[PDB]
């Protein structure tokens, strides 16, 4: 679970930087692929 | 919609008539441009 | 995997429109063509089990 960082804390979440981070082969969203206020992020890896 | 006006071989009479509905096509395709077809 | 669903599109559909197209969709900022770092196939299947 690589630490389950709770990303949300409080802050502006800019998701477009993720395309700049690395080339990807998968990005499967069950919500909205072009990305809202969600209160919690609960990121893990 | 269409009208046939047998109505002055070339000149316009500056008349007035309505087009009755003719055909309903349930295609569902995005249309932004069109072209005519000539023989 | 016979049933395909669209997950990525440039804009929303209008009522009763169809979009039978496989053209590669660019999701990221860097221009690309074909499959690649910022280019995804617009359709995905649900392997119903």
């Amino acid at each position: 679970y690589a630490w389950n960082r709770t990303r949300i804390s409080n802050c502006v979440a800019d998701y477009s930087v993720l395309y700049n981070f690395a080339p990807f082969f998968a990005f499967k969203c069950y919500g909205v692929s072009p990305t809202l206020c969600f209160t919690n992020v609960y990121a893990d890896s | 919609y269409s009208k046939h006006t047998p109505i002055i071989g070339r000149d316009f009479p500056q008349g007035f008539s309505a087009l009755e509905p003719l055909v309903d096509l349930p295609i569902g395709i995005n249309i932004t441009r069109f072209q005519t077809l000539l023989a | 995997y016979d049933y395909w669903y669209r997950s990525l599109r440039k804009s929303k559909l209008k009522p009763f429109e169809r979009d039978i197209s496989t053209e590669i969709y660019q999701a990221g900022n860097k221009p690309c063509k074909g499959k690649g770092p910022n280019c995804y196939f617009p359709l995905e299947s649900y392997g119903f089990r």
